[PDB]
């Protein structure tokens, strides 16, 4: 069974705990916990599948009032709101992945980096260029003899299960 | 109008679901990740001119068509012969040539907007916008080449203005300026904002409005003022319709004016600075210039630059609540004045 | 003597004379490069086939728009008063505006990146004037559309149909976007396109979309000039040996998968007159003169046919057919009303693919007979289909409709699940593309988005009852009597399904 | 003067005529009613530069028939 | 354009017999009594621009659509606010309004031109050319009324205007000028070609380019440029049809060249000395602007002068043999000139 | 408009013939007869002109002048 | 003072009197079409009827 699409219980009720955010420390550990719970392949889980992108947006917009109402300017430039240097961040993360030593500890290191910043935690700007950088060297290293692997073993390198395959 | 296909987990959108295929990472087709404003309806922007590719277009041939039946007469005039030839050879040729790569700068910053951003009008209105940059870089070259044809040596390769905007002190600042609008961000109203509403509303303004122009009216140019004619009316235009989107729009979104404006007021301050240099650093080519009371001089500049200044604080600084000292930024530019 | 002596003769400025100096408008500075992820460096030096600055580009567009909206009103107000248009292609229309107008907007943003892609100004500017011309376009559309949105996204071949002209165009690679755009889309598919269907709309009595398709088509040079740039700026690029075949083939399926089904079952089932059969006109637009001759050509620089040519070949002579059963079936998700093939409609397609009679033939007749068309049946056919096992499933990558049960084609049913969520794919390509980039591949397809509601509602909630109130836009039949509410819908009592439960 | 450098005279009848000519990258192709040019196109090749010619006169040729 | 019914009996016609009817006493509705002039075929007239119906209400709704931009753009920049306000209230406002007087009379000349020429296309040529001098009148007044509404207390009335027009000295030269073209003659060869062959391309050139033209761009003034442009513009383009209509088809008739010669010879010394006469008087205006060195001491007026009648020399006197010396002319004007 | 209205409407009479054949006929004489009078037009309303004192009266007849020059290039 | 005087489907047709003539124009599809003058209401009202029966000549011949 299945609410409305665009109104519906869920999204209420998550907008009201959203409302009750007060800081942008609450806020920002609210929404880091949310996204990996509810977004990517990687997500914790689909129970929410039709309703996290809507409800991410309404924990987006408290989050970025609360970065305005209580918030310096130079943090607004500078830091992501975990506290920590948006410079020092996107460092670290490229680092991580130039060093990852394959396609799927590349994938993880990129999915985990937007699950984590994605504004508004960092900075837009730090966070534009970050994402396009690591998605270079996920691109260079996926599509590197895409077509080698055979379809049976890479459905083992996934780690599927396969429930059915027609003949 | 309401075209691009966005769902509801964007403002203004109306599909539903995922997009059908994103960027790998996951960054989305379009997403709210775009930029650090926000509002209840990415849509409501409208050019306050109307201007679609219908009238858009129409305008521009006429000014197109135009154009060359007024440089058909004037070459048989033979008018280009009181210029003053130090401002043609000197100033002109060599730094209002500079000024087409600080144009084309601009209109390159529109890129990366016109795939980011978020409603159809914003798409329209930002490209318009950057076609018309495109075609204030490409009317100062077509001067330059007609004078080339009227005046034997006159040299209208790109070559010396190129030398000058990347290597002269003059436009180190405004060169810095431009090279952090077009690619050193990638907030899609961020670059809108402090191209068209900060930097180009007064550098932008100094330089085509207060400096290539209104000197061309004390040396006898007859030819240039043709020619930022246009410039001036684009700009003009373009204003409107970024007012529209910043001040209208966004800064009193209903519910998320205060935020907009924190924002705004943030960026306004940065890029402030970044345009106070680029002014400072430009205004010492009066050092090269013929003196004339009312203008290149001190007492004028300081009035052409309270021109700017106040001009801009009564059409943008005031709108978001932004503060400035108009008398405090014109002494921190004519501390470049150096005479 | 400067103030006395000069040359008088009258003189102006032509474009290529400034055309001449444009790459030099550009300067180095070490942050000047392409803001998005790419593994290809577009080549400094590239050329633009066309002088063109910004006041010739308004000149000679103006004078394009001058007499070619004249026509296009005369052709507005000339149907506007007789019956004009056969009604199946009255329907076909709609669709194919609305698609239209999708692709030249989201084109706009595509094109838009590209120039951003550029360094060469010479190819930003070729990049921009299409950008331009796409604006232009979708001003066509809005004209349009505004005397013939929320409502489309109800269906299943929007969501397809949103892959091959929305995402694929934006996301991902530029290179392998301009793949989805111009290299692919234009050069294989919708420049033919586009010339095709003014021979067909024009046989059934359809004045405009020829009109607007030929408008279009003074274009599309400009834009295959553009695709074959993109090939060639990145061509010394070693990143091109490594990587521009994997890119092309992977878009080239991509853009397969929706339009060899798509188009041909809008020709043979969207028109009662038909030019020729439409597996045909594929081998002939896709194998013979893409794949063969103009691929060919572009081995110069190191191109190579897709690799899946041969499957997409396999698939093109049933896919447009076995698409056709799921539209039909589900005609009360859509926005347009569709027409069974009538007596010599099926005598046609008997002709043609041998099997079609003791196959589709034979279905649409059950279908008609328990009461496809009559809206006091209370007959769903999506129904019939769940009630005699035939599950309709969507491919996680392409968004398009499969039917293993009934389908004739060569795509095969792969339900897979991964950390807690099942997933359908339907063919080999699409299958890797999947298990390679899951987050990619999120897109909800209607069955989740809907599992378990009744019909009715969903129609209702989007919108898609006319005027009126009750009757709904989607109609299965073409005929002004006997029209379909929302309560004719719901004696139905259909209810969505998850169909992957029972894996 | 038709040469393996020219264009190439694809259609040409009482009223109507049509060109192709090569430009490496593309075909280009365009249409002439009684003399004047009407409409512009491109093709992947010669063969489909034919056709393309083919279904627009097929609509400019209806288009006539529709006025008598 | 073989139109107008023409017999046999007027150079050109194939029609027979007499008009149908005729004026009172006996005038043909059309005669060679209406010129001095003649010629083996009246129809051999081409306008080189080719501007028929079409292109030339196209080409000036163009710049028609174009100016209200450009004014709305240029109230907007406030770019008034640089000029002096001498050149402002006491030069242009008063001296160019009279200017369209000027203008204004002769757009009237062609009126006579219209109904009595002989050829449908000179008919055209000098209709075209009539509309531009109203036009030009009725810009500079556009121009009045525009800054009236920037600058307060400016009054854009006509009073003054018409009063300097009709009575100051500076003007009394080309009042008769104007007054003896349009109404004291007939012959429309001879109003065409005094009234653009002569008097505008000598008087007309020296006080639209070299005086508030020219002018405007040592005075600061950039919102008058955008007008001289178009009747600069304009002046060129009917200068492209008159030199055609005289000098390859008139003076040059393959049987009555050297008769039209003498006429237009004629014609020339005696207009030539109106215009001399109608600068003489107009340079007394010198006196009351500022001195700028070049181009209002007695050395810029003289090359000014130098440029017009050489110009002059070259584009018409040499082309039917008629003989100027241009330093004498120029000494004749300078007569009039305080310095 | 009017002249892409013109020339949509001039291919259709030309790839044969709608036009009942007797007034095919009366065309030429409507179209020569037209030709005529606008023409004369042009120098009658400059006579007219000629004729008024008023400013504005002059400018009524020259808009007449310019309308009549225009449909003669319509012919 | 503008006076509607023929109203259908498709077209409507309004006249004014300006005194010294009468204006009158039609309407397409709410899309101004034809303008036009006549001496008095009756010419104008004759003169409307001519060109809504060639503008419905052609709306009939662009079906059948
Ligand atoms: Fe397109
Ligand atoms: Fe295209
Ligand atoms: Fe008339």
């Amino acid at each position: 069974k299945r609410e409305p699409i665009h109104e519906n219980s869920t999204r209420t009720e998550w907008e009201g705990k959203i409302a009750k955010l007060n800081s942008v420390d609450q806020a920002t550990k609210f929404i880091q916990d949310f996204r990996v719970a509810y977004s990517s392949p990687f997500r914790k889980s689909y129970d929410l599948d039709v309703d996290y992108q809507y409800i991410e947006r309404k924990i987006e917009e408290r989050l970025s009032v609360l970065k305005t109402e209580k918030l310096s300017v130079a943090d607004l430039v500078t830091k992501a709101t975990t506290g920590e240097d948006a410079a020092a961040v996107e460092a670290a993360w490229i680092a991580k992945m130039k060093a990852a030593e394959s396609k799927y500890a590349a994938e993880r290191i990129h999915i985990e980096f937007r699950q984590l910043y994605k504004p508004p935690v960092l900075p837009v700007n730090v966070f534009l260029r970050t994402d396009a950088a690591l998605g270079t060297i996920l691109m260079e290293l996926r599509n590197t003899d895409y077509y080698a692997t055979p379809l049976e073993g890479l459905r083992k390198e996934r780690g599927v299960k396969v429930l059915h395959l027609q003949a | 109008c309401y075209a691009q296909p966005n769902p509801d987990w964007i403002a203004g959108g109306l599909d539903w679901g995922d997009w059908t295929q994103k960027f790998h990472g996951g960054r989305p087709s379009w997403g709210n990740e775009s930029t650090e404003l926000r509002t209840t309806d990415w849509y409501r922007h409208r050019d306050p001119a109307r201007r679609w590719h219908a009238p858009y277009v129409k305008d521009k041939s006429e000014e197109a068509r135009y154009t060359q039946r007024f440089l058909a007469a004037y070459s048989s005039e033979g008018s280009i012969r009181t210029i003053d030839a130090y401002w043609r050879d000197e100033i002109l040729n060599k730094y209002y040539g500079a000024l087409l790569y600080n144009e084309y700068g601009l209109f390159n910053a529109h890129s990366s907007v016109g795939r980011d951003c978020l409603s159809d009008t914003i798409r329209q209105s930002a490209t318009f916008a950057g076609l018309d940059k495109v075609d204030n870089a490409q009317m100062i070259q077509m001067e330059r080449l007609f004078i080339a044809k009227l005046v034997p040596g006159f040299d209208a390769s790109t070559d010396v203005p190129k030398k000058i905007w990347t290597t002269d002190p003059i436009y180190a600042g405004a060169r810095g300026a431009v090279e952090e609008i077009w690619q050193g961000i990638q907030d899609w109203n961020e670059i809108l904002w402090a191209g068209h509403a900060v930097y180009d509303a007064t550098f932008g303004q100094f330089a085509r409005r207060e400096f290539f122009q209104r000197l061309a009216t004390v040396y006898g140019d007859t030819l240039t003022p043709f020619f930022t004619a246009q410039s001036q009316t684009y700009f003009q235009t373009t204003r409107g319709a970024i007012e529209d989107l910043f001040v209208y729009c966004l800064a009193n979104d209903p519910e998320f004016g205060a935020h907009n404006r924190t924002f705004l007021n943030a960026w306004t301050e940065h890029y402030l600075a970044r345009s106070v240099t680029a002014l400072k650093d430009f205004v010492g080519i009066y050092a090269k210039v013929e003196k004339v009371a009312g203008a290149t001089d001190r007492a004028g500049v300081s009035e052409a630059l309270q021109r700017v200044f106040g001009d801009w604080k009564v059409d943008y600084a005031d709108k978001i609540g932004f503060n400035i000292d108009v008398d405090q930024k014109v002494d921190a530019v004519l501390a470049g004045f150096k005479n | 003597t400067d103030a006395l002596k000069v040359n008088r003769a009258p003189v102006g400025v032509e474009p290529q004379e400034v055309h001449k100096w444009l790459q030099s408008f550009n300067w180095d500075f070490k942050e000047n490069r392409t803001k998005y992820a790419t593994k290809y460096h577009m080549a400094n030096q590239t050329k633009e086939q066309f002088k063109v600055i910004a006041k010739e580009y308004a000149r000679m567009e103006a004078a394009k728009d001058e007499r070619q909206f004249g026509t296009l009103l005369d052709g507005l107000t000339r149907l506007g008063a007789g019956n004009k248009v056969h009604p199946r292609w009255g329907e076909t229309m709609k669709v194919i505006s609305n698609f239209l107008e999708v692709g030249e907007y989201n084109a706009i943003a595509a094109s838009a990146m590209l120039w951003d892609s550029a360094t060469a100004a010479e190819q930003k500017n070729g990049y921009l004037a299409q950008v331009l011309d796409e604006i232009r376009h979708t001003h066509q559309c809005a004209f349009i559309n505004h005397y013939y949105r929320r409502t489309r996204a109800i269906g299943p071949l929007w969501k397809g149909m949103k892959r091959v002209f929305a995402d694929g165009f934006i996301s991902g690679d530029a290179v392998e976007c301009s793949v989805n755009l111009q290299l692919v889309g234009e050069a294989c598919f919708t420049n033919p396109l586009i010339v095709a269907v003014t021979e067909w709309a024009s046989a059934n009595g359809d004045e405009i979309t020829p009109t607007v398709f030929l408008s279009v088509e003074t274009d599309e040079l400009r834009h295959m000039a553009n695709g074959y740039q993109t090939v060639v700026s990145i061509a010394n690029d070693p990143a091109a040996a490594k990587y521009l075949n994997t890119d092309l083939n992977n878009a080239f399926w991509t853009q397969q998968k929706y339009f060899t089904p798509a188009l041909g079952y809008l020709f043979e089932y969207g028109s009662k007159f038909k030019v020729e059969p439409w597996v045909k006109t594929w081998n002939r637009w896709v194998y013979e003169d893409w794949g063969g001759i103009w691929i060919g050509r572009l081995g110069k620089y190191g191109v190579e046919s897709p690799r899946s040519l041969r499957d997409a070949k396999t698939d093109a002579y049933w896919a447009h057919h076995d698409l056709a059963l799921a539209a039909y079936a589900l005609w009360p998700l859509g926005f347009a009303r569709l027409a069974l093939p009538d007596e010599e409609d099926q005598e046609w397609f008997e002709a043609n693919y041998p099997g079609w009679a003791d196959h589709y033939g034979k279905i649409y007749n059950e279908w008609k007979k328990l009461g496809y068309e009559d809206p006091k049946s209370g007959f769903i056919p999506y129904a019939w289909l769940l009630a005699n096992g035939h599950d309709v499933y969507i491919d996680r990558v392409s968004q398009v409709p499969f039917i293993p049960s009934l389908a004739k084609g060569s795509g095969s049913l792969r339900v897979h699940e991964f950390n807690g969520k099942k997933h359908s794919l339907t063919d080999d390509w699409g299958e890797r593309m999947w298990l390679s980039e899951p987050e990619r591949y999120e897109c909800h397809n209607l069955f989740e988005q809907y599992e378990g509601r009744e019909l009715s509602e969903v129609i209702a909630e989007g919108h898609g009852v006319r005027s009126d109130g009750k009757t709904l836009i989607a109609q299965p039949h073409v005929r002004g009597d006997n029209l379909w509410t929302l309560e004719d819908i719901k004696r139905a009592g259909c209810v969505f399904p998850n169909p992957l439960a029972k894996f | 003067p038709t040469t393996e450098a020219s264009r190439i005279l694809i259609h040409s009848d009482a009223r109507y005529e049509a060109f192709t000519v090569d430009l490496d990258y593309m075909w280009r192709w365009e249409i002439l009613r009684d003399g004047e040019f009407v409409q512009e196109g491109c093709s992947l090749s010669f063969d489909s530069s034919r056709k393309a010619v083919a279904h627009v006169l097929s609509h400019f040729k209806r288009q006539d028939e529709a006025a008598q």
